[PDB]
């Protein structure tokens, strides 16, 4: 039952400190080369740190002097202590085992963890605002109309957007959130429905945000020009 | 007269692997380090606790010569206070080291057109080596919780790995011959020193 | 300038072993980077590297043939010995020993390596047969008058083993238009070749032609006269 | 400081096709190269080690070759579950030189589809709080490559556009795109016309969608 | 293992022009591992280029080499009558070390018309229980030629053998011998035997026939 489980990620202010743990099962931490590797959102992989079976430790230049890697033999755990965090350290961190595999892949990571998310920001967590996007004034337009919702000015991620309490699922696109200049987030969620359905069916928009406990429901209705 | 036999160490036909390095005792002779220092064939001639031009005057009880072959990029690990696979599990120097290190490129001798796999190094070891300690054990290394009974498998590996020396390798993965000299001056009468 | 020479029993019976010796002059197996290699070429086929041995007693063999190949070196008398076991009838070929060397420039940069001078090469045949004398049959010319003043005649040399056979015409005094096709191996492990000479039609009866066949392994010397025959 | 370049950045193939990916190093690294596969939302999985050795539990269709400064990964028959991202990682630099490649993404190949264009001007609820957002939406297009330009009363715009895109959907394998302009109401009321110009491979000519604020 | 394919299989030119030979590798290795060898008829190979671009000692400047990746080429600019031989590409990248299949460099000339000469078996062979009928194609270019044996206007198959001589040193032509072997019971059970030749230089197939009863 070879297994690696990460824990301890979260949101910190710039200059804050954090501690990540990696619990191992069926492999001995003190007997293997253990690494921390991070991946930025949308970017590639990047090596962070390594600890040897004998105790030697190595760090990349970006984090040298701020990060510390440690082990615990009683609990069979790996630890990463992070100090003076900055916005460039926002990523997903993985605990990995090096130089394993049945044919003994030297220098390669064969066992990985699930990863844990670290966000470094000073955005003062707050709840999203919902704005309707009503379908335009058109009669049939080939039996194709589009309506939606815009979710703006929230922190932090995630957020869940649903339509008519889940009764409508066909043709729904929820675009990924984008980090705007002020540090908050925005996204949109649209659905394509036939024009003749714009008058009878009632459309409900539900946006649920857990960190701010903000739950908003609204109605999207056409306007007359 | 009776010059020290430095030709049987630097000009040896074959060298040893780093995990089984060779040790030779030098005593009862006169040592001329000028020929060694003035040679232009050495890529690395580095020493710390002695002045390189003063070796001809200092007189010691005995000398040790440790010889092996390593990768080009790992020569920096043969120095006091270093860390790495070679320094931790193959060959460790003390922090108060006296003596010095000579290393030269031997690509024409230790590379074969199909690949030379006769040189080994230790990769798996539970703890660091003490200074000047040798380990030639070849027992299966256990990396998990279930003890294997001498059969290789998923979490049980042979702890020695071979170099891949090949004549087209770039400078950095080409073989290098290394000789380390250690000087011991004890309470016994001094024996090794030059004219 | 260096030379290499192969030696050993050129005739091998099936599923026994052969042992070939290469003797070289002009170099010694004590210089760094010097090796001796063994290569073989089947008749009419491409070359195939067999084995290689170095100055430091390091040796390399073809993985498919490593099971039944041994190579040894004697530096004192400058010899390299190759032994192969469990011989097959498809291992008939020509065997060469070649000098192997590389090139470095005072910094060990390796501008490549090569198989420079090759030996003369020895022909080794592996089959179960007995050396027996050739038989020559006179292929007399056609009973034609002029046919443009050109005809041809010759001999067929059949049922000989092993190779080779030396064929001459008019004790070698005739060399114009003489074609001696290479001998082919038949389904019975037995050889046969031809020899043809083209002559003017009017010269059929004025000059008597002799074909001479000589076979060292059977120690056979036969002279067959060829003259036109009628219908 | 060895950097690895992967080619191509993205590759489109169908089921049952043969696919090849190349990784190139700025200097020779012998055979110290490994190939990993990662699916969205999951940790990478080691496929190939030492540039030629297949790992246990990996389907035999994957293969790897190369040496020196050029390495290749080949998939013979592409099963539907092999659409992921692939990375090459070197272990040549001894002490602290471990580095990965950029990555190559594999997606499903299909025909060409023309996007449907819709536009949404800002709402009065939004303009109560002094915000202006103008959103132009493109639906169900292939391939992903398309460009959108914004015209404020027939003048070019730049620097105030945020764009988002959706991954290939599971039924038609197309993409959707949404662009937005963010402005202040003072920057809104002065002007009268707004438009989004969309250009795509499946469009004979660029398609405009415009609205004049005064009329509606 | 690594497989080396040479292109083309056969390349025929005249004395004077330029020749280009290609060697393609199944895998990719360093360019310093490939060399070019030349072998003439009834001789041993001699090294010609090593390292894919470095000439050996004594090799004239005519021969040049260049290659990379998985393709390499050998070039000769002013080829003389002594430059026509077989050429091999060899690699040292990965064990076992392999040679190419070879490429023959052939002298080009005008098309020649083969001459056919027939031979029935003789008494010295028609007394020993086995008979051999042989027909000869002479002085034809190029090497290609089709031979067909027929007995009583029935096309034989699988009972004949063929031999071709090396390219004649004075006419750059070829000679070909076709032999058909039977026994006495197989011999005296038919009447007329013939062989047929097809060639590029012949407008129509040419059949030469002989009757054993008449002659
Ligand atoms: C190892 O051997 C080399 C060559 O045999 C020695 O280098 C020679 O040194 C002598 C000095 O006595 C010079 O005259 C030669 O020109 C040198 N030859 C070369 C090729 O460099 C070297 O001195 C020997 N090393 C030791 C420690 O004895």
């Amino acid at each position: 039952e070879v297994q690696l489980v990460e824990s301890g990620g979260g949101l910190v202010q710039p200059g804050g400190s954090l501690r990540l743990s990696c619990a191992a099962s069926e492999i001995t931490v003190s007997s293997n080369y253990m690494n921390w590797v991070r991946q930025a959102p949308g970017k590639g992989l990047e090596w962070v740190s390594v600890v040897y079976p004998g105790g030697s430790t190595f760090y990349t230049d970006s984090v040298k002097g701020r990060f510390t890697i440690s082990r615990d033999n009683s609990k069979n755990t790996l630890y990463l202590q992070m100090n003076s965090l900055r916005a460039e350290d926002t990523a997903v961190y993985y605990c990995a085992r090096e130089s394993g595999g049945f044919p003994l892949a030297e220098g390669a990571f064969d066992i990985w963890g699930q990863g844990t998310m670290v966000t470094v920001s000073s955005a003062s967590t707050k709840g999203p605002s919902v704005f309707p996007l009503a379908p335009s004034s058109k009669s049939t337009s080939g039996g194709t109309a589009a309506l939606g919702c815009l979710v703006k000015d929230y922190f932090p991620e995630p957020v869940t957007v649903s339509w008519n309490s889940g009764a409508l699922t066909s043709g729904v696109h929820t675009f990924p959130a984008v980090l705007q200049s002020s540090g908050l987030y925005s996204l949109s969620s649209v659905v394509t429905v036939p024009s003749s359905s714009l008058g009878t069916q009632t459309y409900i928009c539900n946006v649920n945000h857990k960190p701010s406990n903000t739950k908003v429901d609204k109605r999207v209705e056409p306007k007359s020009c | 007269t009776n010059l020290c036999p430095f030709g049987e160490v630097f000009n040896a036909t074959r060298f040893a692997s780093v995990y089984a390095w060779n040790r030779k005792r030098i005593s009862n002779c006169v040592a001329d380090y000028s020929v060694l220092y003035n040679s232009a064939s050495f890529s690395t001639f580095k020493c710390y606790g002695v002045s390189p031009t003063k070796l001809n005057d200092l007189c010691f009880t005995n000398v040790y010569a440790d010889s092996f072959v390593i990768r080009g990029d790992e020569v920096r690990q043969i120095a006091p206070g270093q860390t790495g696979k070679i320094a931790d599990y193959n060959y460790k120097l003390p922090d108060d080291f006296t003596g010095c290190v000579i290393a030269w490129n031997s690509n024409n001798l230790d590379s074969k057109v199909g690949g030379n796999y006769n040189y080994l190094y230790r990769l798996f070891r539970k703890s660091n080596l003490k200074p000047f300690e040798r380990d030639i054990s070849t027992e299966i290394y256990q990396a998990g919780s279930t003890p294997c009974n001498g059969v290789e498998g998923f979490n049980c590996y042979f702890p020695l790995q071979s170099y891949g020396f090949q004549p087209t390798n770039g400078v950095g993965y080409q073989p290098y011959r290394v000789v380390v000299l250690s000087f011991e001056l004890l309470h016994a009468p001094a024996t090794v020193c030059g004219p | 300038q260096i030379t290499l020479k192969e030696s050993g029993p050129t005739l091998v019976k099936p599923t026994q072993t052969l042992t070939l010796t290469c003797t070289f002059s002009g170099f010694s197996l004590s210089t760094s980077g010097v090796g001796v290699a063994w290569i073989r070429q089947p008749p009419g086929k491409a070359l195939e590297w067999l084995a290689l041995i170095y100055w430091d007693n390091d040796k390399r063999s073809s993985p498919s043939l490593n099971n039944r190949l041994t190579i040894t070196k004697d530096t004192s008398k400058n010899q390299v010995v190759l032994t192969m076991t469990n011989m097959d009838p498809e291992d008939t070929a020509t065997y060469y020993c070649a000098h192997f060397f590389s090139h470095y420039d005072s910094s060990n940069y390796y501008y490549g390596s090569w198989f420079d001078p090759w030996g003369q090469g020895t022909l080794v045949t592996v089959s179960s047969a007995s050396t027996k004398g050739p038989s020559v049959f006179p292929l007399a010319p056609s009973s034609k008058s002029t046919s443009g003043g050109t005809a041809a005649l010759g001999c067929l040399v059949k049922d000989y083993f092993p190779e080779p056979v030396t064929v001459s015409w008019n004790s070698g005094a005739l060399t114009s238009g003489v074609h001696t096709f290479p001998a082919v191996l038949q389904s019975s492990g037995l050889y046969s070749l031809s020899s043809v000479v083209t002559v003017p039609s009017s010269s059929l009866g004025t000059q008597t032609y002799i074909c001479n066949v000589n076979h060292k392994p059977s120690n056979t010397k036969v002279d067959k006269r060829v003259e036109p025959k009628s219908c | 400081d060895i950097q690895m370049t992967q080619s191509p950045s993205s590759l489109s193939a169908s089921v049952g096709d043969r696919v090849s990916i190349t990784c190139r190093a700025s200097q020779s690294i012998s055979t110290h190269l490994h190939w990993y596969q990662q699916k969205p939302g999951k940790a990478p999985k080691l496929l190939i080690s030492a540039a030629s050795t297949l790992q246990s539990g990996v389907p035999s269709r994957f293969s790897g070759s190369g040496s020196g400064t050029d390495f290749t990964l080949t998939i013979t028959s592409l099963q539907p579950e092999d659409f992921a991202t692939y990375y090459c990682q070197q272990s040549y630099s001894t002490p602290r030189g471990l580095s990965f490649g950029g990555g190559t993404k594999v997606e499903i190949k299909r025909t060409v589809a023309a996007p449907s264009v819709f536009i949404f001007p800002p709402s009065d609820e939004q303009l109560k709080s002094g915000t202006a957002s103008v959103v132009c939406l493109l639906n169900n297009f292939y391939p992903r490559e398309a460009k959108v330009q914004w015209k404020v009363d027939n003048a070019l715009q730049s620097g105030n556009s945020q764009e988002s895109v959706t991954e290939q959907d599971s039924k038609d394998s197309t993409y959707s795109l949404s662009s937005t302009l963010t402005l202040s109401k003072a920057d809104y009321e002065k002007h009268k016309v707004y438009a989004c110009e969309v250009t795509h491979q499946g469009l004979s000519s660029p398609v405009t969608k415009s609205f004049n604020r005064g009329e509606c």
